[PDB]
RNA sequence: UAGCGGCGAGCGAACGGGGAGCAGCCCAGAGCCUGAAUCAGUGUGUGUGUUAGUGGAAGCGUCUGGAAAGGCGCGCGAUACAGGGUGACAGCCCCGUACACAAAAAUGCACAUGCUGUGAGCUCGAUGAGUAGGGCGGGACACGUGGUAUCCUGUCUGAAUAUGGGGGGACCAUCCUCCAAGGCUAAAUACUCCUGACUGACCGAUAGUGAACCAGUACCGUGAGGGAAAGGCGAAAAGAACCCCGGCGAGGGGAGUGAAAAAGAACCUGAAACCGUGUACGUACAAGCAGUGGGAGCACGCUUAGGCGUGUGACUGCGUACCUUUUGUAUAAUGGGUCAGCGACUUAUAUUCUGUAGCAAGGUUAACCGAAUAGGGGAGCCGAAGGGAAACCGAGUCUUAACU
């Protein structure tokens, strides 16, 4: 019972090349190179699913630090005041508030200053 | 398309560093 | 157990062990698989690197050539000659114990009775060797795919069903598990029934 | 073809009831004057094959 | 129904296929490790090889001898003693029952229990308990 | 298994049992009786088979369509729905098929009847000599010279002859069995260059024979020898009249044929690498496995009028291919130019373990017979009893004079 692998092999190669669409040069044309490119993209995607969380955390802290300093308080002092005042707002909301609602942030820093003092 | 090569090559002074 | 009739309405006595035993799924499957394997003939073969026409001369020298080392034109990784493990004519028939064969046959017969796929009638015969007569006889009985089992094989019934694909005529001695399973309905004559217990025991 | 028993093995091991093997001790052939009677006496009876080398013995004589 | 029969669970295993991908488990040498004699095609050591050390079947001395008389003797159980033929048992007519074999010419009766019918044995040997067993049943011994 | 064996690797019987098939004779010599059976060769006659062949049943209307054998509806044949062909899938269109017949002439086989040649039956006698055996050197028997029987032979010797001789595994005696030194003999057995039919969980053009195509050809070698590649238009050539550009070209555009000409002979389907034209976006101050996470702008469409999708992607964080081999590789260690196709744990027989199924102190047959995957066949194998080197004993046995 001879088995020909032309149909199955062509299906597998098409699937990999489809996933390699948009890559430069042989990385999107040649299967031997495309397979390596697709696998590497898989490793990076897994790794960056974790770096994204920390990258955005850094961005929020920088935004809060700029906004807090503009109000006359350091980031570390401002966060400590919130903890003392029992405020559970996280960095994502704090950065969002600072960008859009300046008055709300002014109230927060005022609350933080009162708790510290 | 085989084209066997029957070309011997000269023996250079071996590295023998 | 008791086997009812549909034409003469006559009682029949048959041992329940051979017609009322449980259905052994595993046992029947093995016998059916064994029967199919025994039907093969395994008439096939390829040529190994020793049986391929050619010569043992090395295509090129071991060293100096810039290409891969090669030993013969008949290597399996070469075009036009090879087959690493060439097939040979083999027998696929497998052994089945006598008791296991009998047990599967008893199991099959019991379940046919349970699914009312087995019909027992009196002598089944055709007056003349005409397929038209046999077709009429089976038409009024609402049977299209039937296996006729008779105690004695008569040329008249054999010739009538020869050109009927859906109809088979057989003797009690020549009974196989596959035929009983495959056919939708099985019709057994009174004589045919008796020989079954004697051979099945 | 059927397996061939190692004839040399079959002349030195005998199978027992529980699947073990008995063999003669291997230090009672010659050079016996210098040996103590205690050591010669203990080597006289047959002994059982150890577990570690039992697997080797099974392969050598698959039929016996 | 021919397309409904299935085998019992655990009857089939599908076997092991070597060198078929990474996820299949045993690929890339298919479970025979890295380089070495055992990893080669057709490699391995013959039976009893210990890597050059004197094999066990050579370190030990051969002993004993084979007795031809042992191949022409057999032992008779009490259980099968009473199912030979009526109630008479002898060196002959045991081959008819097929419990010794054609070539056997010496036989003994040992205590295997389950003897009820009284039987007579001529030309055989009853060890110690076979004599007691048949006598209780009602047999007799004569040579 | 018994044995053989640097007792290593390995080699490996016989007796006996079950089957297939069975058939026994002649000369070494005279007499009586002499076609007296059986054989071989040539004529006649019957039967059968081969070499050419003959007949061989039964369907129409509508729908789709280039064309129906398809769908729908209603019929008939079948001792013929085995196959092949026919404009898509035919029991009923064709060739066939089951079945019933056919031979002027040449032939194989089994019989009866003629001729030719050796040859029945009985009595008596005879009954294979340089041979058997032996010494020396080898070989064959499972048996390697070992305690080595038996057979064959190169060399040198050498009986008895039936009141005799051979064998029975060194050898001797007693018993049992047979009669060498002369021959003939079908059956069961082995194989297929070749012929016919049939079959296939065999291949389907890098497969299958090296060869599906006038292949052992082209081609290579002084020679022996080695040894390719290459299948597919369409149902039917209906294979493109004619016109136009062009060199009375090539190639092309129309026209026509066709269901279809991106079916036009460079001809079914027509993938990938590779090479191009068009459109959108990005790119000429920016450094590296070329991706990934975030992400503006732009171009297309969608509902809503905010986004969602598709493509591109400035800028920015992180990020030195894969395989192999290694203590350890981005390594400047190995391998790969790319694509497509092919390419590596198989098969047979034994043995052990696990799962599962049947039967159970029982289980199971092999060859073979079998109108046969049935049923017969129990030869045999494994198991229920072991101990001992063995005789032998036996739920015990061995060890020992004997066991606390």
């Amino acid at each position: 019972a001879r088995v020909k692998r032309g149909v199955i092999a062509r299906a597998r190669h098409k699937k990999i090349l489809k996933q390699a669409k948009g890559y430069y040069g042989a990385r999107s044309r040649v299967y031997r190179v495309a397979f390596q490119a697709v696998i590497k993209a898989g490793q990076y995607a897994y790794r960056d699913r974790r770096q994204r969380k920390r990258q955005f955390r850094q961005l929020w802290i920088a935004r809060i630090n700029a906004a807090a300093r503009q109000n006359g308080i350091s980031y570390s002092k401002f966060i400590n005041g919130l903890k003392k005042a029992s405020v559970e707002i996280d960095r994502k909301i704090l950065a969002d508030i600072a960008v859009f609602d300046k008055v709300a942030f002014t109230a927060l820093v005022e609350k933080a200053k009162a708790a510290l003092a | 398309n085989n084209r066997p090569v029957y070309i011997p090559r000269p023996r250079p002074p071996h590295p023998r560093l | 157990m008791e086997l009812v009739l549909k034409d003469a309405q006559s009682a029949l006595t048959v041992s329940e062990t051979t017609f009322g035993r449980d259905f052994n799924e595993a046992l029947v499957h093995q016998v059916v698989v064994a029967y199919a394997a025994g039907a093969r003939q395994g008439t096939r073969a390829q040529k190994t690197r020793a049986e391929v026409t050619g010569s043992g001369k090395k295509p090129w020298r071991q060293k100096g050539t810039g290409r891969a080392r090669s030993g013969s034109i008949k290597s399996p990784i070469w075009r036009s000659g090879g087959v690493t493990f060439a097939a040979r004519p083999q027998d696929h028939s497998q052994k089945v114990n006598k008791k296991m064969y009998r047990g599967a046959l008893k199991s099959i017969l019991s379940e046919l009775v349970r699914q009312d796929r087995l019909i027992v009638v009196e002598k089944f015969s055709v007056e003349a060797p005409k397929t038209k007569l046999l077709a009429q006889k089976l038409k009024d009985m609402a049977l299209e795919d039937v296996l006729i089992i008779t105690g004695e094989l008569d040329e008249n019934l054999f010739l009538a069903a020869r050109n009927l694909h859906k109809v088979d005529v057989r003797d009690a001695t020549g009974i196989d598990p596959v035929s009983l399973i495959a056919f939708d309905k099985v019709v057994m004559t009174a004589d045919a029934v008796k020989q079954v217990e004697e051979m099945l025991a | 073809p059927k397996i061939k028993t190692v004839r040399g093995a079959a002349k030195r091991f005998k199978k027992t009831g529980k699947g073990g093997f008995k063999h003669k001790h291997a230090n009672l052939r010659h050079i016996l004057t210098k040996k103590a009677t205690k050591r010669k006496r203990h080597l006289r009876p047959k002994a059982m094959v150890s577990k570690g080398d039992l697997g080797l013995v099974i392969a050598c004589l698959p039929y016996a | 129904r021919l397309n409904t029969l299935s085998p019992a669970e655990g009857s089939k295993k599908a076997g092991k296929r070597l060198g078929r991908g990474i996820g299949s488990g045993l690929g890339k040498t298919g479970g025979r490790g890295h380089k070495g004699q055992k990893s080669r095609s057709g490699g391995g050591v013959r039976r009893g090889f210990e890597g050059g050390q004197m094999p066990l079947y050579r370190r030990l001395p051969k002993f004993g001898f084979t007795s031809r008389k042992a191949a022409i003797t057999a032992e008779i159980r009490l259980s099968d003693l009473a199912k030979v033929e009526g109630g008479v048992v002898d060196l002959n007519t045991l081959k008819a029952a097929n419990i010794i074999g054609i070539q056997i010419e010496f036989a003994k009766v040992i205590l295997a229990g389950e003897v009820t019918t009284p039987v007579t044995v001529r030309g055989l040997r009853v060890t110690k308990g076979a004599r007691a067993a048949i006598e209780a049943a009602g047999g007799k011994i004569e040579e």
